[PDB]
DNA sequence: TTTATGTACTCGTAGTGTCTGC
DNA sequence: GCAGACACTACGAGTACATA
DNA sequence: TAGTGTCTGCT
DNA sequence: GCAGACACTA
């Protein structure tokens, strides 16, 4: 059995807070941070894929990386997190007696806090309040509203944003040159599209393509992956002819082996975070929708369905 | 720095589970004169003394004095990995993030060197304080620890009655009562079977049943303990060291 | 003069920019919408200039910006009181016309003197600490031949003593004079309380949002009297068997260290101080009714602090302690600690920009500190221009409350196109997301209470109520499909949808009474313990009656009444024999004869027949059947 | 609070085994 | 060798969550 | 001792 | 939304 070489994904991780692109004010401050040194308690939000724990990771290394080995506990969802195995460990760590240079204090990296059961908060809480002159806390979690308020009081909120497509590109760009590797324009654009700001899935599209191909052009990278199915779903809903919307569910979605599940339920978060039309007529869409997500879930899947619920798109569209 | 050889480890893992039980973070002092450590519990209640002189060490040897304040748990679990003809050694580097306690074997083969981090407890001065007691009676220590532990089969309620110049343990309870009335502990074929009671004046007392049921459960240290009762002052039941002594003070409730 | 130059402006009887602080000592109403300017942008232009924002008319402003359409009660208002209107056309010359400092006009006067005044006490205490600093530095090298600034601001800027605390300063007081006389009701017995009431309450509980300072007020009191502070915690367990073996033994024992850290006269107590109360997440196991038996039985100060109160879990907290509730304090003592901290951190923050900061943080005192280290990190200056970001940056996503989410479901602004874009769909799913098992209740419980805004063209109030209780039929039968067998939780959002944004979308607008709690919960109570009756009087009756329970309420309980009623009205107690008769006929005890009157509805209801009856006579029935 | 499976967690208890002691 | 004395795993009861 | 400004519980 | 209590100012 041969082994296999490093993903891109892990290979080119940033390893200081420089190279990492995205929030440049976020950034800076986190920098900012790493040369005072005096890191708060911090909770580090957004979708995946933005630079979450790998600016977490480089702050940590940045601010001790002689002792990164010793004073920093990085527990997550992977490691067991409970009541009794958190408070003991992280209790044990806090209380632990390392030494540091003066601006400096050990750090218990939360990653994926979001998945964390409200007694163990409630244990951190006290944690934080009597242990803050050693030990800081760094949460890292998708969705910042599972934690509680009381962590969130006692935290600095850093909010991560999705990458516009200029940054991803200069990204694509650096590790296009770290590879020497061959590309398009044109392949490019497509790789960023298809990315829509995460940067992960942008690289492993890049390397799926190089390794599959080897040029980075439109029709390799739309050879490998599809053009995401939200959408293709959203201009079915918004199309004007109901034959228009009848061929493009038919072709784009149910002869390119798509679940009539996945349509239905990515059909209602569209018509949810759709924009352009009025709100009574999105929550009538989002009622018969709801209809025929219901008869699909009884057991009722087939394109006749679907096909329906667009002729009830249509005829609520057209305005009787 | 620190370089404190025992001869052995039983004393050593003895004092660890006699004062494990009721302390979680003791503060460890280390000084010429040999081992001082006050802890106080979880309930600001109950104080635990330790003093350990340079004889009951092999070859001690201390250059600088360092504050070693470890957790009793990770000690324990730590020192369940040491045998007993083995020679239990404690030793700390400058300035000491871990102090290492290594064993040495007789077989010469195995060395076992346990590193154990130390915690950061906060600096406290040492609150003792010379006080006269009024009542101040001793008895053999398993004497006194299967003693109170019949006393202690009723839930909370103990009374030490010293009418008629002879020691009465009338205690009572939730249901049940636990009066043990004691002879007078004089036996001139043991010595060590021996008491002694200061008088000045004493009437009666009443503890806490957790309270006495740890401090009973370090009596592998000495043969007798001076139990010892004062009006305005803490308690003291001090056990005898070879080398130093081993009191546990004590609120009285109210 | 302030007062000279607004009675030039032209008034209204049916942009550039500025001096700084130039609107001083005045009040600003904003009503209506801005063709310009929208409520929210206006606002941050209105505070721009040190003008204080009210949020409700009075009869003491100075001025109201008009725009559209507001509330009636803005509108009846502003008429009848001749209050200075000006418009938002009349906004833009009054910025450019107003002179800094707010003039020499009477109002403007006395807010600058006050504003001094708070500059004045920031700077007072600003190097009270720095001279305390140098005092620690030369008291610490002396030490050192005979760590700070690398400290959280929150710790190194707390609370020295009972005077540097913000806001809440009458909780303050009443825990204070509730401490030092304990002693004085454990004399008494604990039987009378005094003026205030706290004697008869042994222990104090401290309950109010995070961040405003419960821990901090509790242990300055202990502290300042010279208690000596037992304090536990959910980082370690608090479960029955624990707290048994734990503080129980600490109700009538004191300080070993008391008598070693000795004039004092309370240095040898304990003041049990159990922070996060919430966090006994156990209904059984846990260690609420405990703390309750400590309550009715404790030789020694205790007190509780908790964040919220009226949680179910803790129910047994009803009327156990003298009820100490804190809340989110006003923005002048903050703003006045936030000057002395940016005084002494070298770094500059306008003062009305502390007034945004506790809005955005929605009184959030060390959320406000944390917020301050974290920009001066980098941005040094927190003016009018960071002030936004800052803002929507650090917004706080606190869930709400039911009767807050109904409140704001039933608002008629939200639904319309300008109001619908700012809090778009996906809000609402979340808003119904932060209380889903309530929420539709809440929604059901007062659509139809509420007068319509949001109504089509030709659409009357009663057709909306139609339509909205239609959906909420749809999304009972979603629910039902939700919570059975098949359990599709991936249903959720359809629900949501169904119960509570399209039944609201459609009858929205201003409440006509006030949000009321959903009357399901106690009828269906109510219903299911009628129910348990009816079985059982029901099994009691089942020898020899070919009849289910439904027909027995429907059927057989009218006839029994005048059985079992009727001979106690028409004749009183000369039917005793005949009544027990028909009662042990049908193995009917004394229990059911009660149960079955409470049955009856309408014209038909006997607890007036009953209490008319005289006692004499009822008596006799109960003793003939013992 | 009702809701009706499945999952995850937490706790408490009962057995189950091994180490000290006489 | 036998009876405790211990710490250990395992089972059972109860609570809470379930879409972003 | 009496007008606002504002935070808070209603089950 | 409907009170209801706690403050600052008058
Ligand atoms: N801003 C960024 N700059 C450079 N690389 C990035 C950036 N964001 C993501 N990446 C790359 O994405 C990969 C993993 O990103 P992560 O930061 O681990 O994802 P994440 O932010 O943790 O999101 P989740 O919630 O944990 S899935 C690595 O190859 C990184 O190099
Ligand atoms: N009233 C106040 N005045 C000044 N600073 C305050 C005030 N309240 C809180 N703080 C600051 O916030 C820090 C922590 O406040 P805490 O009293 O711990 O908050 P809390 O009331 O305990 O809320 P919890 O317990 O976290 S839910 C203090 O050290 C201060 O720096
Ligand atoms: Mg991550
Ligand atoms: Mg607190």
């Amino acid at each position: 059995t041969l082994s296999l070489q490093l993903p891109w994904v892990e290979k080119y991780r940033p390893q200081v807070l420089s190279d990492i692109v995205g929030n440049k004010e976020t950034i800076d401050r986190l920098q900012q941070i790493a040369k005072d040194g005096n890191m708060p308690h911090m909770i580090i939000s957004g979708m995946p894929g933005i630079g979450k724990t790998t600016s977490v990771h480089c702050l940590a290394h940045e601010l001790l990386g002689r002792s990164y080995a010793d004073g920093v506990l990085e527990l997550n969802a992977s490691d067991d997190r409970g009541i009794d195995v958190v408070r003991n460990q992280i209790k044990h760590f806090a209380q632990k007696k390392l030494h540091l240079p003066p601006g400096k204090h050990k750090i218990v990296i939360l990653d994926e806090a979001d998945s964390m059961t409200a007694g163990a908060q409630q244990a951190l809480r006290r944690t934080m309040e009597l242990y803050s002159n050693s030990t800081r806390f760094a949460f890292a979690c998708n969705q910042s509203n599972k934690i509680i308020e009381p962590l969130q009081s006692r935290c600095a909120i850093l909010r991560y944003s999705k990458l516009s497509d200029e940054d991803v590109l200069k990204r694509l760009l650096q590790i296009i040159k770290l590879e020497d590797v061959k590309y398009t324009n044109d392949g490019l654009e497509a790789i960023i599209f298809t990315a829509e700001g995460d940067m992960r899935q942008a690289i492993n599209n890049l390397q799926s393509t190089v390794a599959g191909h080897g040029l980075v052009n439109a029709d390799n990278v739309f050879k490998i992956v599809d053009s995401p199915h939200p959408l293709i779903v959203k201009k079915m809903l918004l199309a004007s002819n109901l034959e228009d919307s009848i061929q493009i569910l038919r072709t784009d979605l149910w002869k390119k082996g798509y679940s009539s599940i996945d349509i239905v339920t990515t059909s209602f978060r569209v018509t949810k975070n759709l924009a352009q039309v009025k709100e009574s007529v999105r929550l009538e869409m989002i009622k018969e929708i709801g209809l025929t997500h219901m008869r699909i879930l009884e057991g009722v899947g087939t394109y006749l369905q679907l096909a329906s619920m667009l002729a009830k798109i249509h005829k609520l569209n057209n305005k009787a | 720095m620190l370089e404190a050889k025992f001869e052995e480890a039983s004393l050593f893992k003895r004092i660890i589970d006699g004062f494990k039980d009721c302390v979680q973070l003791v503060n460890f002092q280390c000084k010429e004169d040999g081992i001082i450590a006050q802890a106080v519990d979880d309930s600001r209640v109950l104080l635990v003394s330790l003093e350990i002189g340079v004889e009951a060490f092999q070859e001690y040897r201390c250059d600088h004095p360092v504050t070693l304040g470890m957790d009793l748990t990770s000690l324990s679990k730590i020192l369940r990995c040491g045998n007993n003809t083995d020679t239990l050694t404690l030793i700390a580097d400058n300035t000491p993030d871990s102090i290492i306690l290594l064993f040495e074997d007789t077989k010469k083969d195995r060395i076992a060197e346990y590193s154990l981090k130390l915690m950061d407890i906060d600096a406290d001065f040492l609150k003792i304080e010379e006080l006269q007691y009024d009542s101040t009676l001793s008895l053999p220590s398993s004497e006194f620890s299967k003693i109170v532990r019949d006393l202690s089969q009723l839930s909370d309620s103990i009374n030490i009655m010293i009418t008629k110049e002879t020691i009465k343990f009338v205690a009572d309870g939730d249901i049940g009562s636990g009066s043990v009335i004691i002879k007078p502990f004089v036996d001139m074929e043991h010595p060590e079977t021996s008491i002694k009671l200061e008088m000045d004046q004493p009437v009666d007392l009443t503890f806490g049943a957790k309270y006495l049921l740890d401090i009973i459960k370090g009596s592998s240290l000495s043969d007798r303990v001076g139990i010892r009762l004062s009006s305005e002052a803490p308690a003291l039941f001090q056990f005898d060291l070879k080398s130093g002594f081993l009191q546990f003070f004590l609120a009285p409730k109210f | 003069t302030a007062q000279d130059v607004l009675d030039k402006i032209p008034s209204l009887d049916l942009f550039p920019e500025g001096k700084p602080n130039c609107l001083l000592g005045l009040t600003i109403v904003f009503t209506g919408v801005l063709p310009t300017l929208e409520r929210g942008a206006s606002e941050a232009l209105a505070k721009r200039y040190g003008a204080r924002v009210t949020k409700s008319i009075s009869s003491k402003t100075s001025v109201v910006v008009l725009g559209d359409e507001a509330g009636p009660k803005k509108l009846e208002k502003i008429k009848q009181l001749k209050i200075k209107a000006i418009d938002e056309e009349g906004f833009k010359q009054l910025i450019a016309g107003m002179p800094a400092e707010g003039g020499d006009g009477e109002a403007a006067e006395k807010a600058r003197r006050k504003l001094e005044e708070q500059h004045n006490i920031a700077t007072k205490e600003a190097e009270l600490l720095v001279k305390k600093e140098e005092e620690r530095s030369k008291k610490l090298a002396a030490t050192r031949v005979s760590r700070e600034e690398d400290k959280l601001w929150t710790v190194k800027y707390a609370p020295t003593n009972l005077q540097q605390v913000c806001g809440n300063k009458g909780s303050v007081m009443k825990l204070k004079n509730w401490l030092a006389n304990w002693e004085n009701s454990k004399k008494n017995s604990f039987k009378h309380a005094g003026k205030d009431g706290s004697g008869v309450f042994r222990a104090a509980m401290l309950y109010g949002p995070p961040g405003i300072g419960k821990t901090t007020a509790a242990h300055l009191v202990a502290q300042e009297l010279g208690y000596d502070i037992l304090e536990q915690n959910a980082s370690d367990v608090r479960s029955k068997t624990l707290l048994n073996a734990g503080v129980k033994n600490a109700l009538d024992n004191m300080s070993v260290v008391g008598y070693f850290k000795h004039q004092n006269l309370n240095g040898k107590h304990f003041v049990i101080i159990m922070d996060e109360v919430d966090g006994m997440s156990g209904g059984d196991r846990g260690g609420v009714g405990q703390l309750a038996q400590f309550c009715r039985k404790t030789s020694t100060p205790l007190i509780l602090i908790c964040n919220e109160r009226n949680l179910p879990k803790m129910r047994p907290f009803d009327r156990v302690c003298l009820d100490i509730q804190f809340r989110r304090p006003d923005a002048n003592s903050i703003k006045s600690r936030l000057m002395t901290i940016a005084i002494r951190e070298k770094f500059k923050l306008d003062p009305n920009v502390i007034d945004r900061l506790i809005q955005t943080t929605r009184g959030d005192i060390r959320q406000v500190i944390n917020l301050l280290s974290t920009i001066s990190t980098t941005t040094k200056t927190i003016n009018h221009e960071n002030i936004n970001e800052i803002s929507k940056a650090w917004e706080k996503n606190i869930a709400l409350k039911p009767f807050d989410i109904a409140h704001k479901m039933l608002d008629g602004q939200i639904y319309s196109d300008i109001g619908s874009r700012n809090f778009t769909l996906n809000d609402k799913i979340a808003l119904y997301f932060d209380d889903f098992d309530f929420t539709p209740l809440m929604i059901q419980e007062n659509y139809l209470s509420t007068r319509p805004s949001v109504l089509k063209p030709g659409q009357s109030h009663l057709e909306a109520v139609a339509e909205a209780a239609n959906c909420i039929s749809l999304g009972d039968i979603v629910e039902k499909k939700i919570r059975s067998s098949e359990q599709l939780w991936s249903l959720l959002p359809l629900h949501a949808v169904l119960s509570s944004v399209y039944p609201a979308s459609k009858v929205a607008g201003h409440m006509a009474g006030r949000i009321n709690f959903t009357a399901w919960l106690g009828q269906n109570s109510k219903s299911a313990k009628y129910y348990r009756l009816l079985q059982e009087i029901h099994y009691h009756t089942r020898l020899g009656t070919s009849t289910d329970k439904i027909g027995l309420r429907l059927d057989y309980l009218p006839t029994f009444r005048k059985r079992l009623l009727d001979p106690f009205l028409k004749q009183g107690a000369d039917a005793i024999s005949s009544v027990i008769e028909v009662m042990d006929d049908y193995y009917l005890t004394k229990e059911d004869w009660d149960s079955i009157m409470e049955f009856f509805v309408g014209p038909d209801v006997t607890t007036a027949i009953i209490k008319k009856i005289p006692a004499t006579v009822k008596s006799g029935f109960t003793r003939k059947y013992n």
